[PDB]
């Protein structure tokens, strides 16, 4: 089984950490600016 | 010895089928390094088990019990140190060879690119020297150009 | 039997590396550099052609 | 034969991972990705086409 | 905006990130410049053959 | 192993520590460049 899921991996390099981090590091201002505009969109 | 332009695709064909081949034997070294390291977890949790025992082996007061318990574990523990040493050399030996494959492959396009260039380059010279000594020219008076050939005739 | 197994398990790992660098000799060589200029890289051999 | 059972419990469920993994292999390498840009992706191949 | 927070240690990683693309352009620009100017020369060739 | 590596090195001759050097020095101020465009180009 980890033969297999080995070959894949590595042909298809999955993202770096650090591209990971700021994907995360994005959404949080869009969801926090979305609702800090929520509140103030509405009040 | 052959034509040159001939050996170029000849030799890139065993230089792809050769790729291959080290992208799938490196795989199987990650194998292991993942297996023993799943392995290795088992040991520990085994301790663990004889440790937590211990814990309430002498609850009763029965401290002897216990003595059987820590001195049993200490051979498990050896094995695991043990087994961490061997993984901390291979963990960074195959990140070594991941960099060469990644770069052979890198260095491998830059070359299968160009050879289609070339190849285009030989024809049209060798093409252009068959014409132009077909080129027939009237000016020879020689029989050199066939159509002063044809002339004297 | 346990000092057999310590044996195969690192087996597996000499070989991908002796695949490794034997393939990386083979690459190398056919690396056709464009600098050598004396039909050594089979590039430069073409373009005396 | 309680041993029995607790071995075939299991042989189902590994065949699923089995199959989902080598499927899963067959899958990616036909990925047809757009950046290979070396006809390994079939699409860049026709598109060189 | 990676430091529009103030974050400037982040930003940081994104441009040392980007000067190991920026190699490859360069890179390429060059052989495109020599390839650019080759073909026009051989198809001058097959024109006047 | 050591063997076949060391043919490879030989026959390529990998770049000298001078080169590094500057290769290195080189990529602090044009990071540094762009950052400090960065903060001026921003404000
Ligand atoms: N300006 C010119 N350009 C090309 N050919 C010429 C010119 N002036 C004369 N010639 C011809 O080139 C020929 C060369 O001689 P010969 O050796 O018989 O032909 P080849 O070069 O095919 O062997 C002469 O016979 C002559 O008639
Ligand atoms: N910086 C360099 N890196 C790699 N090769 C170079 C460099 N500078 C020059 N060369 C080339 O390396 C070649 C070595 O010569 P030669 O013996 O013909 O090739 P080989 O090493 O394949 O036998 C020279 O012909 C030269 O053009
Ligand atoms: N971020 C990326 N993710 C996946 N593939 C990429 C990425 N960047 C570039 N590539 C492509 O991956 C390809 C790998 O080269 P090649 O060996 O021809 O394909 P394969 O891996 O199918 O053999 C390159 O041609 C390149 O265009």
């Amino acid at each position: 089984i980890l033969e297999l899921e080995a070959e894949r991996e590595l042909l298809n390099p999955p993202p770096s950490p650090l591209d990971k981090k700021f994907e995360q590091w994005e959404e949080q201002q869009a969801v926090e600016a979305t609702l800090a505009a929520m509140k103030a969109r509405r009040s | 010895q052959e034509a040159p332009e001939d050996l170029l695709e000849r030799l890139l064909g065993e230089m792809e089928l050769e790729l291959i081949e080290l992208r799938r034997a490196l795989a199987q070294t990650i194998a292991t390094f993942k297996s023993t390291e799943r392995q290795r977890d088992a040991q520990q949790l085994i301790a663990q088990r004889w440790y937590e025992k211990a814990q309430a082996a002498l609850d009763r007061g029965n401290e002897q019990l216990a003595r059987e318990a820590l001195g049993q574990r200490q051979s498990y523990q050896s094995h695991t140190e043990a087994l961490g040493k061997s993984l901390g050399e291979q963990r960074a030996l195959v990140e070594q060879v991941r960099g060469q494959l990644q770069k052979l492959e890198r260095k491998y396009l830059e070359l299968k690119s160009q050879k289609n260039l070339y190849l285009a380059r030989l024809k049209s010279a060798i093409a252009a020297q068959k014409i132009e000594e077909i080129a027939g020219n009237l000016d020879n008076a020689s029989a050199s150009s066939l159509f002063e050939r044809i002339e004297t005739k």
